[PDB]
Parts: C-alpha cells; sequence; structure tokens
C-alpha cells in the first residue's frame, strides 16, 4: 500500500522538516555511544510516506481518544528511530515496535530530541552499529528516521530522570 | 503490549534531572501514530 515522495531541497515542506530534524539535535548522557558523536546532519532525502489504510486507522482512532477527552486529540509531530522503520513504513505501528524494557512500559517510544531517536536507528542502545563497519558513530553510511503523527490524548504526566 | 494507565491515553515522560532534554512520549496501540516523513542522513563529523 505505500508509496514514498522525495522532496525537493527547494520545498517549503523540506525544509520545516529540515529544520525540525537539525534544531531539535541536542548532546546526550552517553557521550555518543549509542548514536555517535554529531552536532548536525547531512540530509540526503527527505520522502512523504502515503499509505491510505494506515492513515484511516490512525484517524478512526484519533476521533476516539478525541471524544474521551473533551474533543483535543493532543497531537504532536515525534520523532521514531529503529531497524524496522522499512516495515513501519509498509505495515504500520504495531507491538513488534514496541519497546518491552521501556521505562514507562511496554509501549512504542516517541522523542522530540530527533537526536535522541537517532540512538536506537541500530538498535536498543545502538545496537552494534551500522551494518557494513560495526560503527555506532559512522559518518559514512546512511541512516533513516521516521518523523511521525501521533495522538497523545490524555497523557498521564510521569516526572522522570 | 501494556494497557495505558486507567483513564487516559498515553504516557509522558517528562525529563526531571537534564535541564536540555526534550520529552518523550508511549503510547499502548499502534493506531494512535502515523510514519509521515522518512528522512535519510548521514551525521556529520564536527570539525
Ligand atoms: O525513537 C525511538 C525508538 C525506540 C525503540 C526502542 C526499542 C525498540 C524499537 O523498535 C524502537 O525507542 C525510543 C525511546 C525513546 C525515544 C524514542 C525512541
Ligand atoms: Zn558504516
Amino acid at each position: 500500500g505505500t508509496i514514498l515522495i522525495d522532496l525537493s531541497p527547494d520545498d517549503k515542506e523540506f525544509q520545516s522538516v529540515e529544520e525540525e530534524m537539525q534544531s531539535t539535535v541536542r548532546e546526550h548522557r552517553d557521550g555518543g555511544h549509542a548514536g555517535g558523536i554529531f552536532n548536525r546532519y547531512n540530509i540526503l532525502k527527505i520522502q512523504k510516506v502515503c499509505n491510505k489504510k494506515l492513515w484511516e486507522r490512525y484517524t478512526h482512532r484519533r476521533k476516539e481518544v478525541s471524544e474521551e477527552n473533551h474533543n483535543h486529540a493532543n497531537e504532536r509531530m515525534l520523532f521514531h528511530g529503529s531497524p524496522f522503520v522499512n516495515a513501519i513504513i509498509h505495515k504500520g505501528f504495531d507491538e513488534r515496535h514496541a519497546y518491552i524494557g521501556g521505562m514507562f512500559g511496554a509501549g512504542i517510544y516517541f522523542a522530540e530530541n530527533s537526536s535522541k531517536s537517532n540512538q536506537y536507528v541500530y538498535g536498543i542502545g545502538g545496537g552494534t552499529g551500522c551494518p557494513v563497519h560495526k560503527d555506532r558513530s559512522c559518518y559514512i553510511c546512511h541512516r533513516q528516521l521516521l518523523f511521525c503523527r501521533v495522538t497523545l490524548g490524555k497523557s498521564f504526566l510521569q516526572f522522570s530522570a | 503490549m501494556a494497557h495505558s494507565p486507567p483513564g487516559h491515553h498515553s504516557v509522558t515522560g517528562r525529563p526531571s534531572v537534564n535541564g536540555l532534554a526534550l520529552a518523550e512520549y508511549v503510547i499502548y496501540r499502534g493506531e494512535q501514530a502515523y510514519p509521515e516523513y522518512l528522512i535519510t542522513y548521514q551525521i556529520m563529523r564536527p570539525e
């Protein structure tokens, strides 16, 4: 069901997604161990993900949440990074993309910091790094993140370190 | 997957230590997220 549309670097949509990716880089408490050492990215490509069935599944659930929460879906745009992104774009998020050992329980995790999701691109803790050089800080190999629309509804606020 | 806390639809992980960290979020239903852009990139070696 899925098609990928390339955005031109001249397109304002390319530019605003690139800016959210670039401007939400931060330093991480692991000194780059999981995701590598960098202050910015070389964006090679931005593709829009189009799949009707997966979109309607999202908006159906969004309306339910919204009606249980005084007509407020509480929708955000958030990053997700994983070795399964090429599967998520084709079949959508499910049980297999959960973080069973995550600190808020076994669910699917999203970040406001792009560099946070970058830590999960090659696996939990960055896995063994890139497949070709086995380098978690590889500067040669191509990486991929998702920038996602996420419905939060009434969010349980967990304070945390 | 686990369930949401009763009476809620997600969990917000609100950073209470790393002052520069932004929030992280957890949903317990795959249907609460749509993967809208695929970004291909390299991290860049700092100068
Ligand atoms: O993008 C994320 C992906 C993942 C992740 C974790 C385990 C398995 C997986 O397929 C993705 O975890 C995160 C945790 C906090 C913030 C963002 C992420
Ligand atoms: Zn590599």
